């Protein structure tokens, strides 16, 4: 089987500059008819792969002029002349010269943008959840950079280490920013035994950490 | 003059030569060609492309050389690039020789890359035996048989090849032959 | 227009079989091959096989020789794919893609199905529990807790409110999934295709 290799796992780039994503093949993708059968694909998170380049250099309908295709035998490269934030995602090369059709590993485009601070949002458990016998305090860390952030909880001034589940978003398609959500799962019982709850975020943005709290 | 059997899948036929391309679309009677207006007793070669349209885009099904023989009253199609729509899905460089011509018939030579061929056949109205030579193939003989309208309203020889099959159509006051050798099944024409 | 419809998700018990469908619309269905692609959770796109509704021929990847069975119904303009003796390593997303039987077009892998999220496990489908999260810009949340299996489709104001939305990836705790979504007459629209549920919750003080 033909082996498609994308040596770069991810490439960083600043908005407005030029990027180059490369892909190598085990055998020449040039057929005797002279046509090189190579595709380039963009998979945005939670979406189906989208054709970008066909025949190694020809742009596909609906693909912006920024995207460019080039290559030879056993060497192929996709180029974005001016990288915008909407280009974040994983780029896949694919051969269809021989069965089995084989994809490349995928190179994620990462956008280096200006350092920004997280925006804390805190939320008391809803009345419906409290009626349901559960209690989940839910904290949001919206629109920050970079992805390295840490989270601490304070139940009545004491730390919590159980039932703390965290989730991280990918790069924002416009803001080039990240976001995070931490959820503290409590019962209707022990949530009713504490008054002060605090969610604390630590980041390079400020020396003094940001914590937002609430009291019932 | 008008060749409708040379079109595939009810598509097009772009014959192109000498900086000019005429597209004969099937279903229209306006398509026509030289009724011997080109040089007689000579094989005139054209570069043809067969195309169809699928979902608003034209796709070439085959291409290659297109040669004709002219008399008072045989079209040959040397395909050089055909599509493997069954397996590869790619326009491969497969070479095949076919014959798809007819002219003005009455009612009652060339081979694959071998332009210099002689057709010496004779027939008398007993109710068509012929010898073919001057070719790469060593030693082919058309087998004599009867003739009839055969629902074509025109006399047809429908002879054999010597284990073969030949067809010659009378005209005026024209044919195609199939032969099977060890190397491959060679297509020959009569004119 | 060309539209290819796939079921959003499907849950089955291990060791059983499943027949994924991919309907087609807006093009001459017999002229196009049908390819199937698996994308497992994490990373990696595998090509499985193509089926020709005109010739009836299936070309397949040897890795899926005994795992996949490709059939087509030209009258209904639908292609099917049957997965057999399902194991845990078959939990993945499966795509269909058109591929014109002819070379020289812009009609190869140019339209992709939305994907079918196939989850194979012994558990049972649980519809989600949706709780609105409420306190110059206002942040509003929406908790979608205790559903199974993935995925869900969180949406705000039927898609009208689409800038500033932050939907977070799910977390697998105690055999069920849970996510949350934010945004900065506001309605949280959650759908769970596996249990066939749509929930519209309004965010109010």
């Amino acid at each position: 089987d033909i082996v498609m290799t994308q040596a770069a796992p991810s490439v960083p780039v600043t908005p407005g500059e030029s990027v180059s994503i490369s892909c190598r093949s085990s055998k020449s993708l040039l057929h005797s008819n002279g046509n090189t059968y190579l595709f380039w694909f963009l998979q945005r998170p939670g979406q189906s792969p989208q054709l970008l380049i066909y025949r190694m250099s020809n742009l596909a309908s609906g693909v912006p002029d920024r995207f460019s295709g080039s290559g030879s035998g056993t060497s192929f490269t996709l180029r974005i002349s001016r990288v915008e934030a909407e280009d974040v995602g994983v780029y896949y090369c694919m051969q269809h010269l021989e069965y089995p059709y084989t994809f490349g590993g995928g190179t994620k485009l990462e956008i280096k943008r200006a350092d920004a601070a997280p925006t804390v949002s805190i939320f008391p458990p809803s009345s419906e959840q409290l009626t349901s016998g559960g209690a989940s305090v839910v904290c949001f860390l919206n629109n920050f950079y970079p992805k390295d952030i840490n989270v601490k909880w304070k139940i009545d001034g004491s730390e919590r280490q159980n039932g703390v589940l965290n989730s991280w978003t990918d790069q924002d398609s416009k803001d080039s920013t990240y976001s995070m959500s931490s959820t503290l799962t409590l019962t209707k019982d022990e949530y009713e035994r504490h008054n002060s709850y605090t969610c604390e975020a630590t980041h390079k943005t400020s020396t003094s950490p940001i914590v937002k709290s609430f009291n019932r | 003059l008008t060749l409708e059997d040379s079109i595939r899948q009810n598509g097009t036929l772009t014959l192109s030569a000498q900086g000019a391309e005429k597209t004969f679309k099937a279903g229209d009677k306006d398509n026509s060609l030289n009724t011997g207006k080109l040089k007689n007793d000579k094989i005139s070669r054209f570069d043809f492309v067969q195309k169809i349209e699928v979902d608003g885009q034209t796709i070439t099904l085959a291409s290659g050389e297109f040669q004709i023989y002219k008399q008072n009253h045989v079209v040959a199609l040397q395909i050089e690039k055909i599509q493997d729509s069954e397996h590869s899905g790619k326009l491969v460089n497969k070479r095949q020789f076919r014959i798809s011509g007819l002219g003005g018939e009455h009612t009652a030579a060339f081979s694959s890359d071998d332009p210099n061929g002689r057709l010496h056949y004779s027939i008398d109205f007993t109710k068509g035996y012929g010898r073919i030579e001057h070719l790469k193939t060593l030693e082919v003989e058309l087998a004599a048989a009867e003739l009839k309208a055969d629902e074509k309203s025109h006399a047809v020889i429908l002879g054999d090849t010597r284990k073969g099959s030949y067809h010659l159509a009378l005209f005026g006051d024209a044919g195609s032959a199939e032969v099977k050798t060890v190397n491959s099944i060679h297509h020959i024409g009569i004119a | 227009q060309v539209q290819m419809q796939q079921p959003g998700a499907e849950l089955v018990k291990p060791g059983a079989s499943v027949k994924l469908s991919c309907k087609a619309s807006g093009y001459t269905f017999i002229s196009y091959w049908m390819h199937w692609v698996k994308q497992r959770p994490g990373r990696g796109l595998e090509w499985i096989g193509r089926i020709a509704p005109d010739t009836g021929i299936i070309y397949y990847n040897e890795k899926f020789k005994n795992k996949a069975t490709l059939t087509v119904d030209t009258p209904s303009s639908t292609a099917y794919m049957q997965l057999n003796s399902l194991t845990s390593e078959d939990s993945a997303v499966y795509y269909c893609a058109r591929y014109l039987k002819y070379d020289g077009s812009t009609y190869r892998f140019d339209y992709w199905g939305q994907g079918t999220t196939l989850t194979v496990s012994s558990a049972k489908t649980t519809p989600p529990s949706v709780y609105p999260l409420a306190p110059s810009s206002v942040t509003l949340g929406c908790l979608v807790k205790g559903y199974f299996p993935e995925p869900v489709t969180v949406t705000w104001n039927s898609g009208s409110l689409s800038s500033g939305v932050h939907t977070f990836p799910a977390v697998l705790q105690s055999d069920l999934y849970t996510l949350s979504s934010s945004v900065t007459t506001v309605t949280c629209n959650v759908a769970h295709p596996a249990s066939s549920t749509k929930v519209d919750k309004k965010l109010v003080p």
